[PDB]
Protein backbone atom coordinates (compact mmCIF):
# COMPACT_ATOMS: atom_id res chain seq x y z
CA UNK A 1 0.00 0.00 0.00
CA UNK A 2 2.32 2.76 1.09
CA UNK A 3 5.18 1.40 -1.01
CA UNK A 4 3.47 2.16 -4.08
CA UNK A 5 2.40 5.44 -3.53
CA UNK A 6 5.77 6.54 -3.12
CA UNK A 7 6.38 5.34 -6.41
CA UNK A 8 3.76 7.72 -7.87
CA UNK A 9 5.30 10.22 -6.33
CA UNK A 10 8.24 9.69 -8.08
CA UNK A 11 7.08 9.08 -11.02
CA UNK A 12 5.07 12.80 -10.79
CA UNK A 13 8.65 14.15 -9.94
CA UNK A 14 10.10 12.53 -13.02
CA UNK A 15 7.17 14.13 -15.45
CA UNK A 16 7.18 17.84 -13.41
CA UNK A 17 10.47 18.24 -13.45
CA UNK A 18 12.94 16.87 -16.00
CA UNK A 19 10.02 15.95 -18.73
CA UNK A 20 10.87 12.17 -17.82
CA UNK A 21 8.08 9.83 -18.15
CA UNK A 22 8.48 6.47 -16.38
CA UNK A 23 5.78 4.38 -17.13
CA UNK A 24 4.48 1.35 -15.28
CA UNK A 25 5.94 -2.02 -14.48
CA UNK A 26 9.31 -0.24 -13.79
CA UNK A 27 8.92 0.04 -9.79
CA UNK A 28 11.85 -2.42 -9.60
CA UNK A 29 14.02 -1.31 -12.45
CA UNK A 30 13.90 2.69 -10.29
CA UNK A 31 14.64 0.73 -6.69
CA UNK A 32 18.08 -1.14 -8.82
CA UNK A 33 19.25 2.03 -10.16
CA UNK A 34 18.57 4.11 -7.53
CA UNK A 35 20.23 1.72 -4.79
CA UNK A 36 23.55 2.67 -4.42
CA UNK A 37 22.46 6.38 -4.06
CA UNK A 38 20.18 6.01 -1.54
CA UNK A 39 22.66 4.04 0.62
CA UNK A 40 25.59 6.55 -0.10
CA UNK A 41 22.59 9.45 0.84
CA UNK A 42 21.34 7.54 4.28
CA UNK A 43 17.91 7.23 2.55
CA UNK A 44 15.51 4.04 3.70
CA UNK A 45 12.49 4.28 0.98
CA UNK A 46 11.85 5.71 -2.65
CA UNK A 47 9.28 8.21 -0.42
CA UNK A 48 12.10 9.36 1.88
CA UNK A 49 13.92 10.22 -1.20
CA UNK A 50 11.02 11.96 -2.83
CA UNK A 51 10.95 14.70 0.12
CA UNK A 52 14.10 14.81 -0.01
CA UNK A 53 15.10 15.87 -3.02
CA UNK A 54 12.50 18.90 -3.37
CA UNK A 55 13.39 20.71 -0.09
CA UNK A 56 17.24 20.09 0.24
CA UNK A 57 18.31 20.16 -3.41
CA UNK A 58 21.74 20.73 -3.60
CA UNK A 59 23.05 18.28 -6.02
CA UNK A 60 20.78 15.69 -5.08
CA UNK A 61 17.99 15.88 -8.00
CA UNK A 62 20.95 15.50 -10.74
CA UNK A 63 22.33 12.71 -8.77
CA UNK A 64 18.66 11.37 -9.21
CA UNK A 65 18.37 11.89 -12.88
CA UNK A 66 22.21 10.79 -13.16
CA UNK A 67 21.36 7.48 -11.65
CA UNK A 68 18.06 6.49 -13.12
CA UNK A 69 19.35 7.38 -17.15
CA UNK A 70 22.30 4.62 -17.10
CA UNK A 71 21.24 2.41 -19.42
CA UNK A 72 22.44 -1.56 -18.06
CA UNK A 73 24.35 -3.85 -19.95
CA UNK A 74 23.65 -7.27 -20.72
CA UNK A 75 25.59 -10.47 -19.23
CA UNK A 76 27.65 -12.32 -22.53
CA UNK A 77 24.99 -10.18 -25.02
CA UNK A 78 24.05 -12.23 -28.12
CA UNK A 79 25.83 -15.19 -27.01
CA UNK A 80 26.86 -16.39 -29.92
CA UNK A 81 29.93 -13.82 -30.17
CA UNK A 82 32.05 -15.31 -27.03
CA UNK A 83 31.73 -18.59 -28.42
CA UNK A 84 33.19 -17.70 -31.33
CA UNK A 85 35.99 -16.42 -29.36
CA UNK A 86 35.98 -19.36 -27.67
CA UNK A 87 35.97 -22.07 -30.41
CA UNK A 88 38.04 -19.94 -33.32
CA UNK A 89 39.39 -17.16 -32.42
CA UNK A 90 41.61 -18.45 -29.76
CA UNK A 91 42.52 -21.01 -30.92
CA UNK A 92 43.39 -19.09 -34.25
CA UNK A 93 45.68 -16.07 -32.48
CA UNK A 94 47.06 -18.86 -30.33
CA UNK A 95 47.93 -21.12 -33.14
CA UNK A 96 49.90 -17.96 -34.51
CA UNK A 97 51.86 -16.48 -32.05
CA UNK A 98 53.45 -19.37 -29.82
CA UNK A 99 51.27 -18.51 -26.98
CA UNK A 100 52.22 -15.36 -26.57
CA UNK A 101 50.69 -12.92 -24.33
CA UNK A 102 47.05 -12.04 -25.82
CA UNK A 103 45.24 -8.39 -25.12
CA UNK A 104 41.89 -7.49 -25.21
CA UNK A 105 40.24 -4.59 -25.69
CA UNK A 106 36.45 -3.97 -23.66
CA UNK A 107 35.64 -0.69 -25.21
CA UNK A 108 33.46 1.51 -23.18
CA UNK A 109 32.57 -1.12 -20.72
CA UNK A 110 30.00 0.70 -19.28
CA UNK A 111 29.18 -1.31 -15.91
CA UNK A 112 31.25 -3.90 -16.53
CA UNK A 113 29.52 -7.26 -17.95
CA UNK A 114 31.19 -7.62 -20.92
CA UNK A 115 34.85 -7.33 -19.90
CA UNK A 116 33.54 -9.80 -17.13
CA UNK A 117 31.71 -11.99 -19.92
CA UNK A 118 35.30 -12.15 -21.84
CA UNK A 119 37.14 -12.87 -18.47
CA UNK A 120 34.79 -15.91 -18.08
CA UNK A 121 35.23 -16.96 -21.62
CA UNK A 122 38.78 -17.03 -20.93
CA UNK A 123 38.54 -18.88 -17.47
CA UNK A 124 36.27 -21.64 -19.46
CA UNK A 125 38.58 -22.09 -22.55
CA UNK A 126 41.80 -22.37 -20.51
CA UNK A 127 39.92 -24.66 -18.16
CA UNK A 128 39.66 -26.88 -21.45
CA UNK A 129 43.54 -25.78 -22.80
CA UNK A 130 46.09 -25.96 -19.85
CA UNK A 131 49.38 -24.45 -21.37
CA UNK A 132 48.38 -23.00 -24.45
CA UNK A 133 48.36 -19.18 -23.34
CA UNK A 134 52.04 -19.23 -21.76
CA UNK A 135 51.80 -15.66 -20.46
CA UNK A 136 47.68 -15.68 -19.88
CA UNK A 137 45.33 -12.96 -21.51
CA UNK A 138 44.70 -9.06 -20.29
CA UNK A 139 41.91 -7.40 -20.76
CA UNK A 140 41.62 -3.54 -20.49
CA UNK A 141 38.34 -2.20 -20.22
CA UNK A 142 37.45 1.59 -20.69
CA UNK A 143 34.42 4.10 -20.26
CA UNK A 144 34.07 7.63 -19.03
CA UNK A 145 34.86 8.47 -15.47
CA UNK A 146 31.93 8.12 -13.27
CA UNK A 147 28.93 6.23 -11.55
CA UNK A 148 29.21 3.53 -14.27
CA UNK A 149 33.33 3.31 -14.41
CA UNK A 150 33.24 3.01 -10.43
CA UNK A 151 30.86 0.14 -10.72
CA UNK A 152 32.39 -1.77 -12.76
CA UNK A 153 35.58 -1.59 -10.89
CA UNK A 154 33.85 -3.15 -7.91
CA UNK A 155 32.54 -5.69 -9.84
CA UNK A 156 29.14 -5.77 -7.68
CA UNK A 157 25.81 -6.68 -9.05
CA UNK A 158 22.17 -6.70 -7.66
CA UNK A 159 19.48 -8.86 -8.55
CA UNK A 160 17.93 -7.56 -11.59
CA UNK A 161 21.29 -7.28 -13.49
CA UNK A 162 22.11 -11.32 -12.32
CA UNK A 163 18.54 -12.57 -12.87
CA UNK A 164 19.21 -12.64 -16.82
CA UNK A 165 21.74 -13.77 -19.56
CA UNK A 166 23.57 -15.28 -16.53
CA UNK A 167 23.54 -19.11 -16.15
CA UNK A 168 23.03 -20.93 -12.51
CA UNK A 169 26.24 -23.03 -14.13
CA UNK A 170 28.40 -19.42 -14.18
CA UNK A 171 26.39 -18.38 -11.01
CA UNK A 172 28.20 -20.60 -8.92
CA UNK A 173 31.52 -20.71 -10.82
CA UNK A 174 32.62 -17.19 -10.86
CA UNK A 175 30.66 -15.37 -8.38
CA UNK A 176 30.32 -14.77 -4.26
CA UNK A 177 26.81 -13.97 -2.74
CA UNK A 178 27.78 -10.46 -0.82
CA UNK A 179 24.71 -10.35 1.34
CA UNK A 180 21.10 -10.87 0.17
CA UNK A 181 20.37 -9.75 -3.61
CA UNK A 182 24.02 -8.94 -3.92
CA UNK A 183 26.75 -10.96 -5.86
CA UNK A 184 30.60 -9.84 -6.68
CA UNK A 185 33.16 -11.66 -9.17
CA UNK A 186 35.74 -13.38 -8.13
CA UNK A 187 39.57 -12.51 -7.78
CA UNK A 188 40.28 -14.75 -10.28
CA UNK A 189 37.92 -12.87 -13.27
CA UNK A 190 38.70 -9.92 -11.69
CA UNK A 191 42.00 -9.84 -11.81
CA UNK A 192 42.79 -10.00 -15.77
CA UNK A 193 40.66 -7.18 -16.22
CA UNK A 194 41.45 -3.55 -15.80
CA UNK A 195 39.61 -0.65 -16.11
CA UNK A 196 40.86 2.87 -17.63
CA UNK A 197 38.80 6.02 -17.43
CA UNK A 198 39.28 7.11 -21.01
CA UNK A 199 36.74 7.90 -24.04
CA UNK A 200 35.90 6.92 -27.39
CA UNK A 201 36.58 10.75 -28.28
CA UNK A 202 39.88 10.52 -26.76
CA UNK A 203 43.69 8.88 -27.75
CA UNK A 204 43.98 5.53 -27.70
CA UNK A 205 48.19 5.35 -28.05
CA UNK A 206 48.20 4.92 -24.49
CA UNK A 207 45.94 1.46 -24.82
CA UNK A 208 48.99 -0.47 -26.38
CA UNK A 209 48.30 -3.12 -28.93
CA UNK A 210 45.36 -5.84 -28.87
CA UNK A 211 44.85 -9.23 -30.41
CA UNK A 212 40.83 -8.27 -30.75
CA UNK A 213 38.70 -5.55 -30.19
CA UNK A 214 34.94 -5.13 -28.65
CA UNK A 215 33.47 -2.28 -29.64
CA UNK A 216 29.59 -3.06 -29.21
CA UNK A 217 26.75 -0.51 -29.56
CA UNK A 218 28.18 2.22 -28.68
CA UNK A 219 29.24 3.56 -32.37
CA UNK A 220 25.74 4.07 -33.23
CA UNK A 221 26.19 7.34 -30.64
CA UNK A 222 28.29 9.24 -32.97
CA UNK A 223 27.93 11.10 -36.46
CA UNK A 224 29.34 9.38 -39.18
CA UNK A 225 31.90 11.49 -39.86
CA UNK A 226 33.03 10.69 -35.53
CA UNK A 227 32.23 7.18 -35.69
CA UNK A 228 34.53 6.90 -39.23
CA UNK A 229 37.56 8.13 -37.00
CA UNK A 230 36.62 6.13 -34.04
CA UNK A 231 37.03 2.94 -36.76
CA UNK A 232 40.64 4.48 -38.40
CA UNK A 233 41.90 5.02 -34.48
CA UNK A 234 40.92 1.51 -33.32
CA UNK A 235 42.52 0.26 -36.58
CA UNK A 236 45.45 1.72 -34.98
CA UNK A 237 45.44 -0.33 -31.78
CA UNK A 238 44.89 -3.45 -33.80
CA UNK A 239 47.58 -6.09 -34.50
CA UNK A 240 47.48 -7.19 -38.16
CA UNK A 241 44.98 -10.11 -38.38
CA UNK A 242 43.34 -9.18 -35.32
CA UNK A 243 39.98 -8.50 -34.89
CA UNK A 244 37.13 -6.05 -34.09
CA UNK A 245 33.61 -7.01 -32.62
CA UNK A 246 31.02 -5.12 -32.98
CA UNK A 247 27.56 -5.92 -32.13
CA UNK A 248 24.87 -8.24 -33.95
CA UNK A 249 22.86 -5.68 -35.33
CA UNK A 250 25.61 -3.18 -36.16
CA UNK A 251 27.58 -3.58 -39.78
CA UNK A 252 30.66 -2.26 -40.55
CA UNK A 253 30.32 -1.11 -43.91
CA UNK A 254 33.16 0.80 -44.30
CA UNK A 255 37.38 1.16 -44.77
CA UNK A 256 37.14 -1.71 -46.97
CA UNK A 257 41.25 -1.65 -47.13
CA UNK A 258 41.59 -1.32 -43.13
CA UNK A 259 38.95 -3.89 -42.09
CA UNK A 260 38.14 -7.21 -43.94
CA UNK A 261 34.75 -8.79 -43.00
CA UNK A 262 34.37 -12.55 -41.63
CA UNK A 263 31.95 -14.92 -41.53
CA UNK A 264 32.17 -17.32 -38.48
CA UNK A 265 29.16 -19.28 -38.86
CA UNK A 266 27.12 -17.23 -36.11
CA UNK A 267 28.25 -13.79 -36.62
CA UNK A 268 30.77 -11.38 -38.48
CA UNK A 269 34.10 -9.89 -36.84
CA UNK A 270 36.82 -7.77 -38.30
CA UNK A 271 39.87 -8.90 -39.38
CA UNK A 272 42.27 -5.67 -39.33
CA UNK A 273 44.74 -5.37 -42.54
CA UNK B 1 27.22 35.65 -23.23
CA UNK B 2 26.49 31.68 -23.97
CA UNK B 3 22.60 31.70 -23.81
CA UNK B 4 22.61 27.82 -24.63
CA UNK B 5 22.37 25.42 -21.26
CA UNK B 6 23.04 22.40 -23.17
CA UNK B 7 25.76 21.64 -25.68
CA UNK B 8 24.88 20.87 -29.45
CA UNK B 9 26.36 17.96 -31.18
CA UNK B 10 26.35 17.75 -35.06
CA UNK B 11 24.99 14.52 -35.51
CA UNK B 12 23.29 12.82 -38.62
CA UNK B 13 21.05 9.76 -37.83
CA UNK B 14 17.86 9.35 -39.53
CA UNK B 15 15.18 11.45 -38.23
CA UNK B 16 11.66 11.81 -38.58
CA UNK B 17 8.93 14.68 -37.39
CA UNK B 18 5.55 13.85 -36.94
CA UNK B 19 2.45 15.54 -36.06
CA UNK B 20 -0.71 14.20 -35.86
CA UNK B 21 -1.45 11.93 -38.39
CA UNK B 22 0.99 13.56 -40.36
CA UNK B 23 4.99 12.42 -40.44
CA UNK B 24 8.15 13.93 -42.26
CA UNK B 25 11.43 12.65 -43.03
CA UNK B 26 13.84 15.38 -42.02
CA UNK B 27 17.97 16.06 -42.48
CA UNK B 28 19.11 16.24 -38.62
CA UNK B 29 21.57 18.72 -38.19
CA UNK B 30 22.15 18.32 -34.66
CA UNK B 31 21.01 16.88 -30.91
CA UNK B 32 21.81 18.03 -27.54
CA UNK B 33 20.18 16.66 -24.13
CA UNK B 34 17.15 18.97 -24.32
CA UNK B 35 16.32 19.12 -28.48
CA UNK B 36 17.15 19.16 -32.32
CA UNK B 37 17.71 20.81 -34.96
CA UNK B 38 16.39 19.93 -38.28
CA UNK B 39 15.83 21.10 -41.98
CA UNK B 40 12.81 22.27 -42.84
CA UNK B 41 10.70 19.57 -45.40
CA UNK B 42 9.70 19.96 -48.35
CA UNK B 43 6.07 19.60 -47.43
CA UNK B 44 5.79 21.61 -44.21
CA UNK B 45 2.63 21.62 -43.11
CA UNK B 46 3.42 22.00 -39.52
CA UNK B 47 1.51 23.65 -36.54
CA UNK B 48 3.89 25.22 -34.51
CA UNK B 49 0.92 25.80 -31.96
CA UNK B 50 0.96 22.52 -31.11
CA UNK B 51 3.24 19.92 -30.11
CA UNK B 52 5.46 17.23 -32.17
CA UNK B 53 7.05 13.97 -31.55
CA UNK B 54 10.94 13.16 -33.10
CA UNK B 55 12.51 10.14 -33.83
CA UNK B 56 16.16 9.53 -33.94
CA UNK B 57 16.61 6.14 -35.48
CA UNK B 58 20.12 5.85 -34.72
CA UNK B 59 20.81 1.63 -35.24
CA UNK B 60 18.18 -1.46 -35.50
CA UNK B 61 18.15 -1.35 -31.53
CA UNK B 62 18.45 2.25 -30.92
CA UNK B 63 15.53 4.53 -30.89
CA UNK B 64 15.60 8.06 -29.26
CA UNK B 65 11.73 9.39 -28.90
CA UNK B 66 10.76 12.65 -27.75
CA UNK B 67 7.49 15.20 -27.85
CA UNK B 68 9.17 17.87 -28.97
CA UNK B 69 7.70 21.70 -29.58
CA UNK B 70 9.34 24.25 -32.08
CA UNK B 71 10.84 27.00 -30.75
CA UNK B 72 11.86 28.74 -33.49
CA UNK B 73 11.89 28.58 -37.71
CA UNK B 74 14.51 30.66 -39.88
CA UNK B 75 16.59 30.08 -43.09
CA UNK B 76 15.08 26.62 -43.64
CA UNK B 77 15.43 25.06 -40.40
CA UNK B 78 13.31 24.32 -37.39
CA UNK B 79 14.63 24.19 -34.34
CA UNK B 80 12.66 22.02 -31.13
CA UNK B 81 12.72 21.86 -27.55
CA UNK B 82 12.46 18.59 -26.06
CA UNK B 83 8.95 18.66 -23.52
CA UNK B 84 8.78 14.58 -22.63
CA UNK B 85 10.40 11.84 -23.24
CA UNK B 86 10.41 8.09 -21.90
CA UNK B 87 12.89 6.84 -19.90
CA UNK B 88 14.41 4.43 -22.44
CA UNK B 89 14.76 7.22 -24.62
CA UNK B 90 15.96 9.62 -22.15
CA UNK B 91 18.68 7.21 -21.52
CA UNK B 92 20.49 6.97 -25.09
CA UNK B 93 20.21 10.81 -25.50
CA UNK B 94 22.15 10.94 -21.87
CA UNK B 95 24.39 8.22 -23.36
CA UNK B 96 25.26 10.02 -26.88
CA UNK B 97 25.56 13.25 -25.06
CA UNK B 98 28.13 11.84 -22.23
CA UNK B 99 30.25 10.04 -25.18
CA UNK B 100 30.39 12.95 -27.25
CA UNK B 101 30.85 15.88 -24.06
CA UNK B 102 33.87 12.84 -22.96
CA UNK B 103 33.96 15.41 -19.55
CA UNK B 104 31.89 14.71 -16.17
CA UNK B 105 31.74 17.97 -15.43
CA UNK B 106 30.42 19.43 -18.45
CA UNK B 107 27.49 16.34 -17.97
CA UNK B 108 26.64 16.86 -15.03
CA UNK B 109 26.33 20.68 -15.37
CA UNK B 110 24.11 20.22 -18.13
CA UNK B 111 21.80 17.47 -16.19
CA UNK B 112 21.83 20.33 -12.83
CA UNK B 113 20.54 22.14 -16.12
CA UNK B 114 18.02 19.87 -17.28
CA UNK B 115 16.37 19.12 -13.56
CA UNK B 116 16.17 23.20 -12.74
CA UNK B 117 14.67 24.19 -15.83
CA UNK B 118 11.46 24.42 -14.43
CA UNK B 119 12.34 26.19 -11.36
N1 LIG C 1 14.73 31.31 -30.57
C1 LIG C 1 15.92 30.63 -30.88
N2 LIG C 1 16.54 30.83 -32.16
C2 LIG C 1 17.77 30.15 -32.51
C3 LIG C 1 18.35 29.30 -31.63
N3 LIG C 1 19.47 28.80 -32.22
C4 LIG C 1 19.57 29.35 -33.46
N4 LIG C 1 18.52 30.18 -33.64
C5 LIG C 1 18.37 30.92 -34.84
O1 LIG C 1 19.28 30.29 -36.01
C6 LIG C 1 20.13 31.19 -36.38
C7 LIG C 1 21.51 30.47 -36.60
O2 LIG C 1 22.05 30.21 -35.30
P1 LIG C 1 23.56 29.70 -35.48
O3 LIG C 1 23.56 29.05 -36.84
O4 LIG C 1 24.06 28.73 -34.43
O5 LIG C 1 24.39 31.08 -35.65
C8 LIG C 1 24.34 31.89 -34.58
C9 LIG C 1 25.42 31.52 -33.55
O6 LIG C 1 26.64 31.02 -34.25
C10 LIG C 1 25.72 32.64 -32.97
N5 LIG C 1 25.05 32.77 -31.73
C11 LIG C 1 24.09 33.72 -31.63
N6 LIG C 1 23.60 33.67 -30.37
C12 LIG C 1 24.26 32.70 -29.69
C13 LIG C 1 24.17 32.19 -28.28
O7 LIG C 1 23.36 32.67 -27.51
N7 LIG C 1 25.01 31.14 -27.86
C14 LIG C 1 25.94 30.57 -28.77
N8 LIG C 1 26.81 29.51 -28.38
N9 LIG C 1 26.03 31.07 -30.11
C15 LIG C 1 25.16 32.15 -30.54
O8 LIG C 1 25.32 33.85 -33.96
C16 LIG C 1 24.76 33.32 -35.00
C17 LIG C 1 23.54 34.20 -35.42
O9 LIG C 1 22.64 34.34 -34.30
P2 LIG C 1 21.07 34.49 -34.62
O10 LIG C 1 20.97 35.84 -35.31
O11 LIG C 1 20.26 34.63 -33.35
O12 LIG C 1 20.50 33.46 -35.70
C18 LIG C 1 20.20 32.22 -35.24
C19 LIG C 1 18.76 32.16 -34.69
O13 LIG C 1 17.91 33.05 -35.53
C20 LIG C 1 17.70 29.06 -30.28
O14 LIG C 1 18.20 28.31 -29.48
N10 LIG C 1 16.51 29.73 -29.95
N1 LIG D 1 20.12 20.80 -30.28
C1 LIG D 1 19.30 21.92 -30.47
N2 LIG D 1 18.43 22.37 -29.40
C2 LIG D 1 17.59 23.53 -29.60
C3 LIG D 1 17.59 24.21 -30.78
N3 LIG D 1 16.71 25.24 -30.68
C4 LIG D 1 16.16 25.19 -29.43
N4 LIG D 1 16.71 24.13 -28.77
C5 LIG D 1 16.36 23.81 -27.44
O1 LIG D 1 15.00 24.55 -26.99
C6 LIG D 1 15.30 25.32 -25.99
C7 LIG D 1 14.48 26.66 -26.05
O2 LIG D 1 15.26 27.61 -26.78
P1 LIG D 1 14.49 29.02 -27.04
O3 LIG D 1 13.06 28.95 -26.53
O4 LIG D 1 14.45 29.42 -28.50
O5 LIG D 1 15.28 29.96 -25.98
C8 LIG D 1 16.60 30.04 -26.22
C9 LIG D 1 16.89 31.37 -26.93
O6 LIG D 1 15.94 32.40 -26.41
C10 LIG D 1 18.09 31.70 -26.58
N5 LIG D 1 19.00 31.43 -27.63
C11 LIG D 1 19.88 30.41 -27.48
N6 LIG D 1 20.63 30.33 -28.62
C12 LIG D 1 20.22 31.31 -29.46
C13 LIG D 1 20.66 31.73 -30.83
O7 LIG D 1 21.56 31.15 -31.39
N7 LIG D 1 20.03 32.81 -31.48
C14 LIG D 1 18.97 33.50 -30.82
N8 LIG D 1 18.31 34.60 -31.45
N9 LIG D 1 18.55 33.09 -29.50
C15 LIG D 1 19.21 31.98 -28.84
O8 LIG D 1 18.45 30.86 -25.24
C16 LIG D 1 17.37 30.23 -24.90
C17 LIG D 1 17.74 28.85 -24.25
O9 LIG D 1 18.59 28.12 -25.15
P2 LIG D 1 18.76 26.55 -24.90
O10 LIG D 1 19.24 26.44 -23.45
O11 LIG D 1 19.86 25.95 -25.74
O12 LIG D 1 17.37 25.76 -24.89
C18 LIG D 1 16.82 25.57 -26.11
C19 LIG D 1 17.30 24.22 -26.65
O13 LIG D 1 17.45 23.29 -25.49
C20 LIG D 1 18.49 23.75 -31.89
O14 LIG D 1 18.52 24.33 -32.95
N10 LIG D 1 19.32 22.62 -31.70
Amino acid sequence: SAANADFELFRVFLEKTCGIVLGSNKQYLVSSRLNKLMEQQGIKSLGELVQRIQTQRGGLREMVVDAMTTNETLWFRDTYPFEVLKQRVLPELIKANGGQRLRIWSAACSSGQEPYSLSMAIDEFEKTNLGQLKAGVQIVATDLSGSMLTAAKAGEYDTLAMGRGLSPERLQRYFDAKGPGRWAVKPAIRSRVEFRALNLLDSYASLGKFDMVFCRNVLIYFSAEVKRDILLRIHGTLKPGGYLFLGASEALNNLPDHYQMVQCSPGIIYRAK
Amino acid sequence: DERRRFHRIAFDADSEILQGERRWEVLLHDVSLHGILVGQPQDWNGDPQRPFEARLYLGLDVLIRMEISLAWARDGLLGFECQHIDLDSISHLRRLVELNLGDEELLERELALLVSAHD
